[PDB]
């Protein structure tokens, strides 16, 4: 629902959605779009 | 702390460490090896998406934190068994 919407907000007003009582899956976060830039700065992008 | 050999203007990215490695490191063992780290179940082999280098950057600049600097560290080993010996301090040779 966050990664598929259709009125991504603009800069200057970045919508912010809060993220909480869940399990995280992040296989997700692999097979959506053959994507970009995938830099992680803090956290390793497979030990997460 | 060395912050006057490891830093220069516009930056120094000569150092280097490891942070994807298959598994922990013995103790006093070396394993100097460029193998990107195996993510998922792909033989990929390379770099970019769930294909990443072993070792990172340990760039340093003259402008860091105190967490941040380049701390300069040499570690000591001594074995203290029943052996002949090699290095000592100060000595007297009193007669037997
Ligand atoms: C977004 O949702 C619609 C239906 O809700 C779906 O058909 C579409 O494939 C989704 N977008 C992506 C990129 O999968
Ligand atoms: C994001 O947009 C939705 C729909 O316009 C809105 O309901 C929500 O409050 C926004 N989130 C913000 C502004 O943090
Ligand atoms: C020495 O080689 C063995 C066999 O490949 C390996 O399992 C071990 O980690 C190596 N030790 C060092 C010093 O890296």
């Amino acid at each position: 629902e966050v990664f598929n919407a259709t009125r991504f907000a603009s800069v200057y007003a970045w919508n912010r959605t809060r993220i909480s009582n869940c399990v995280a899956d992040y296989s997700v976060l692999y097979n959506f779009a053959p994507f970009f830039a995938f830099k992680c700065y803090g956290v390793s992008p497979t030990k997460l | 702390n060395s912050n006057k050999l490891d830093s220069k203007h516009s930056g120094n990215y000569d150092y280097w460490y490891r942070l994807f490695r298959k598994s922990k490191l013995k103790p006093f063992e070396r394993d100097i090896s460029t193998e990107i780290y195996q993510a998922g179940n792909k033989p990929c082999k390379g770099k970019g998406p769930n294909c990443y280098f072993p070792l990172q950057s340990y760039g340093f600049r003259p402008t860091y934190g105190v967490g941040h600097q380049p701390y300069r560290v040499v570690v000591l080993s001594f074995e203290l068994l029943h052996a002949p010996a090699t290095v000592c301090g100060p000595k007297k040779s009193t007669n037997l």
